[PDB]
RNA sequence: GUCUGGUAAUUGGAAUGAGUACAAUCUAAAUCCCUUAACGAGGAUCCAUUGGAGGGCAAGUCUGGUGCCAGCAGCCGCGGUAAUUCCAGCUCCAAUAGCGUAAUUUAAGUUGUUGCAGUUAAAAAGCUCGUAGUUGGACCUUGGGCCGCGACCCCGUUACUUUGAAGAAAUUAGAGUGCUCAAAGCAAGCCAUCGCUCUGGAUACAUUAGCAUGGGAUAACAUCAUAGGA
RNA sequence: CUCCGCCGGCACCUUAUGAGAAAUCAAAGUCUUUGGGUUCCGGGGGGAGUAUGGUCGCAAGGCUGAAACUUAAAGGAAUUGACGGAAGUGGUGGAGCGAUUUGUCCUUUGUACACACCG
């Protein structure tokens, strides 16, 4: 939220849920946060990662494993990894 | 569930209609029967001290709370009126003026005192209150 | 008191009513 | 009931005159003492 | 002084946090108090009530004394404590630990045109526990807190200034209205608004930013 | 049976939007559906629809983007005049700044703050934010 | 028909719902011992007048800035507050009025402004001062202490001709003493 | 120590209106107000009260008396010898020239249209049919560009909505205006003017029903293959 | 007989992402982010399903159905304890809205008792 003057008004800018877009609350304990590594060629990592964070809900219905696989097929298509 | 259709206006309003007379403020305001009451209506009622009783409070008190038995003079209709203020019962004699009110409650008995909904609150003319204060004196 | 009983009773009372007033 | 005792406790008691204290100011300057009191110096009645 | 037994803890002993919206933005839980203390230093303390419950023994009653305790620095943070002990006075010491364990980010957003600072809820927001439904509708600057004392309390440590307030249930159970009202408070960094509708840029855990350190 | 195919179409876009679904079928599909749907589109609370024709009443699959917190219809219709869009906006949005009252208006289907800009009132069909 | 009924008339404040919270008690008392107010009336009152214009200014918040009535009736309502010294220069919208408080109201006081003027020593004295007949405005004396003093007429508050103060003769308690003397 | 605050029937001079009253003014005549000579404050007796002090609910687990009595107590309760609750004194608290006591609104989402309930708290008819009532699936002129937000091009009703005219005044909301303020009133203002500002004396709201204008999405009714159409 | 499906039916098990005062409920969910349609029906506890009127019935009774008056609780779910003429102590963390509970593995069970069955 911007103040008109335009100035952030907000203490913070929460993460969203990387499959269900819901904001991710300070309290969701449940929620977590997985960065997967970038290799090159031969196998080594090159030292950046994507990040995907997945908020508590997700992962208690169940979904969080095909929700975080689905997720990582389309940047891995995206960014050649 | 309960009716939502547009056309239904005239089902909502009867409903409520009869469903009011569920409540029991809407039903004692609006059956008629609060004109039966000794005062009918009236916040205040004038009547003729007939004899001064005392009547024992309830089970967990130990009292005698010292209440008149009034005739009123709009309708005779005799009722018992509480008189407060230690040492008032003494004010009051029989064959003698007093203005009655309510004991608060609405026709609903108050405190420890069984059966009694009216106090006392002026003699001969003079509020009793005056009397406990020694204001003003009771007329001969 | 039970229920019931209660009941019977009111019938009771009420038939002796209605054998009173009616006849 | 009996109604003997009507008036017992309160002509039993003994009678103590008033002290024959000073006034207190009234109206504004009351409020004045009061805003002093609470807000420039337990309970307000505290048997200290 | 302060020996701390949580990987969080040794962070912000360190100094690697300023402010605790570093610890909301990653949900990690706070374990130990000195952290809030230490991020947030203009934390008040009130008592809101001390409840009597008893457990029936064989030899009589065993009372002990819950304590509900309400800290804040009015500028958007809140928490709310309840501990039970045998004794009062610890059992406020243990309640304000737990309210500060607790504390909370509280959005505040503008009833109307976004002029000069946040001043009531960004939306309407509700909050029950028990039977108790707390809702907070936003208010047009200068309307104040109308509530209840019990959430008036909780609304004045927040920050939030003005703000229409209704309650259902049984709110005579205090401890259900104070945690309705907290619920509702915490429930407001939580509505997504279009605002909010640029995606996520994923910044470093801080566990993985000073896993050097730790 | 059936009586607002609206109604049906919004509680289940609202449930699968609640479940995390990113695609919801709405059954069946009319012409008021797939306006709400344009206007909802309109205001980027929705992605992708497409109308599935079965020589029937058709069928609506659509996108979700997880932008959507409730939408759901007012039944009845009431008469909502330009003057009374306040008081409406009042009881069902969330605040004056966000959320979306559709209106079924002679000048066409569309949110409360277009019937303003035309100054043109209708009946509620329902909500979104 | 008496011609005298038709006047009207109404009441100027409320009194609070709650009679007996300590943190309210303690506000007004706070306010009323700042500005020597002699009951909580006079508070409440301001309190009354600042509801009904916060009404409506925020009535025509709620109304489009093309509507022609916010127009009129929120440049009427900005141009009484900036008349009686309530906003500020900067402070040219209709949200500036939502955040008015009872203090920026007492403190356009002809009390406040005696007080802070210098012409009196304290609140307290300058509430006498008015209610003896020493205060004038412009050149209307005024004995009413919640009276309510505009911009242009700030740098008019003066002492009275006719009082000793403001060059008139000297009280009956001095003039009898020099007569004793 | 100095600086700055609150306290004293201390000590001092200042101030002033309540009152009294020349007078003028007021007024049909009077009277009140406003104005004003003289007078008019120290314990400034020129003396503020009404309710309270267990909780709700602000304020005492001070003192004396009474002892389940007398009494208080809206409700919960208090009173049997140590009464924070009665009767009193002192002190304190709230409001304050006011405050206490005895239908209606709010509180009450405890009548619920917005907005309540009905497994077990009060509440689904034993079950089914069924008239009225209420509610009723989808479908029919859309796109498109041009000029330029209007337009262009390729003798069925009604609800509803929009705009207009009405809907007395007073009351309400609200513009202006320093009745000394204010509740008011509809006045007034102007360097002083044999006059002037054409001075002002706005505006909004006003269900339902009626009249008229545009709109036809939504919906109701009437039709709706002898069209036997023209 | 076996296996895999589809529709429909009586049900059952697990789970909360839900709801609920909880018990519990896959509906008792999709509710202050409150509106799919419709019928009946409740408004503290008694008096009272009583009186009276009406109507149906041979009767028994059924349907409809008060008031005066009285009362500060009645009632629901769950917890701990006590009882049964029933069977065989913190801390921190976890669960619960919570009283509590786990830890501590006399227990389980019923309770309208809690002055606790001498109720
Ligand atoms: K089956
Ligand atoms: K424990
Ligand atoms: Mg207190
Ligand atoms: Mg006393
Ligand atoms: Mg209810
Ligand atoms: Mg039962
Ligand atoms: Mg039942
Ligand atoms: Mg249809
Ligand atoms: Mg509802
Ligand atoms: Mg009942
Ligand atoms: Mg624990």
């Amino acid at each position: 939220m911007q103040n008109e003057v335009g100035d952030m008004v907000d203490l913070y800018v929460p993460r969203k849920c990387s499959a269900t877009n819901r904001i991710i609350t300070a309290k969701d304990h449940a929620s977590v946060q997985i960065n997967i590594g970038h290799v090159d060629a031969n196998g080594l990592y090159n030292g950046s990662f994507t990040t995907f964070a997945l908020s508590g809900f997700v992962r208690a219905q169940g979904d969080a494993d095909g929700s975080l696989d689905r997720l990582w097929q389309q940047k891995r298509a995206e960014i050649k990894q | 569930g309960k009716t939502r259709g547009m056309g239904a206006g005239r089902k909502l309003k009867t409903h409520r209609r009869n469903q009011r007379w569920a409540d029991k403020a809407y039903k004692k305001s609006h059956l008629g029967n609060e004109w039966k009451k000794p005062f009918a209506g009236s916040s205040h009622a004038k009547g003729i001290v007939l004899e001064k009783i005392g009547i024992e409070a309830k089970q967990p008190n130990s009292a005698i709370r010292k209440c008149a038995r009034v005739q009123l003079v709009k309708n005779g209709k005799k009722i018992a009126a509480f008189v407060p203020n230690d040492g008032c019962l003494n004010f009051i004699e029989e064959n003698d003026e007093v203005l009655i009110a309510g004991f608060g409650r609405k026709g609903h008995a108050v405190g420890d005192i069984p059966g009694v909904r009216f106090k006392v609150v002026k003699v001969s003319g003079v509020s009793l209150l005056a009397l406990f204060k020694e204001k003003k004196e009771k007329p001969r | 008191m039970r229920a019931k009983w209660k009941k019977k009773r009111m019938r009771r009372l009420k038939r002796k009513r209605r054998k009173m007033r009616q006849r | 009931g009996s109604l003997a005792r009507a008036g017992k406790v309160r002509g039993q008691t003994p009678k103590v005159a008033k002290q024959d204290k000073k006034k207190q100011p009234r109206g504004r300057a009351h409020k004045r003492i009061q805003y002093n009191r609470r807000f420039v110096t337990r309970g307000p009645n505290s048997s200290e | 002084k302060w020996v701390p037994v949580t990987k969080l803890g040794r962070l912000v002993k360190e100094g690697r946090f300023t402010k605790m919206e570093e610890i909301y933005l990653h949900s990690l839980p706070v374990k130990e108090h000195q952290i809030v203390e230490t991020l947030c230093p203009g934390l008040k303390d009130e008592v809101m009530k001390i409840t009597p419950v008893q457990k029936q023994t064989r030899a009589g009653q065993r009372t002990r004394f819950k304590a509900f305790v309400v800290v804040g620095d009015s500028n958007g943070h809140v928490g709310l404590g309840v501990k039970c002990a045998k004794e009062v006075a610890t059992a406020i010491r243990g309640a304000i630990i737990l309210a500060k364990l607790s504390i909370v980010p509280v959005r505040r957003g503008y009833w109307g045109n976004k002029i000069g600072l946040p001043h009531t809820v960004p939306c309407k927001v509700t909050g029950k526990c028990g039977s108790v439904t707390v809702r907070m509708v936003p208010a047009p600057r200068g309307s104040g807190i109308v509530a209840a004392r019990v959430p008036k309390k909780v609304l004045q440590f927040a920050g939030i200034d003005d703000v229409f307030t209704s309650s259902r249930g049984s709110t005579k159970t205090l401890g259900n209205f104070v945690k309705a009202t907290f619920d509702c408070l915490m429930k407001t960094y939580g509505f997504l608004t279009p605002d909010f509708w640029r995606e996520t840029t994923f910044t470093k855990a801080p566990y993985q930013e000073f896993t050097d350190i730790l | 049976v059936r009586v607002s195919v609206l109604n049906d179409a919004l509680k289940s876009m609202y449930n699968a939007e609640k479940r995390g679904k990113r695609q919801v079928m709405i059954r069946p599909s009319s012409k008021v559906i797939i306006k709400f749907l344009i206007v909802m589109q309109k205001h980027g609370y929705i992605g992708e629809f497409e109308y599935v024709d079965d020589h029937r009443s058709g069928k609506i699959v659509v996108e979700l983007n997880g932008r959507l917190n409730k939408c759901g219809v007012i039944s009845p219709r009431f008469d909502v005049g330009v003057k009374e869009i306040e008081g409406w906006t009042a009881r069902l949005l969330p605040s004056r700044q966000f959320g979306y009252i559709v209106l079924t208006t002679s000048a066409g289907i569309m949110d409360h703050e277009e019937a303003r800009r035309k100054n043109v009132g209708g009946k509620v069909l329902g909500f979104f934010y | 028909v008496h011609v005298n009924f038709y006047r009207n008339y109404g009441k100027t404040f409320k009194k609070p719902r709650r009679p007996y919270e300590k943190e309210r008690l303690d506000a007004e008392l706070k306010l009323v011992g700042e500005y020597g107010l002699r009951c909580k009336r006079e508070l409440w009152r301001v309190q009354y007048a600042l509801s009904r214009i916060r009404n409506a200014a925020r009535h025509l918040l709620t109304l489009d800035e093309k509507n022609p009535r916010r127009i009129f009736e929120g440049a009427a309502l900005l141009r009484r507050m900036n008349r009686y010294g309530l906003l500020a220069e900067g402070q040219d919208k209709l949200d500036y009025v939502l955040a008015l408080t009872a203090e920026n109201f007492l403190a356009r006081r002809l009390q406040t402004l005696v007080f802070k003027a210098g012409m009196a020593k304290s609140i307290h004295h300058a509430r006498v001062l008015i209610r003896q007949r020493h205060i004038r405005v412009g050149r209307q004396i005024v004995n009413v202490p919640s009276f309510m003093v505009r911009v242009e007429s700030e740098k008019h508050i003066d002492f009275s001709l006719t009082s000793p103060f403001g060059g008139g003769p000297a009280g009956r308690v001095k003039r009898k003493n020099q007569k004793k003397a």
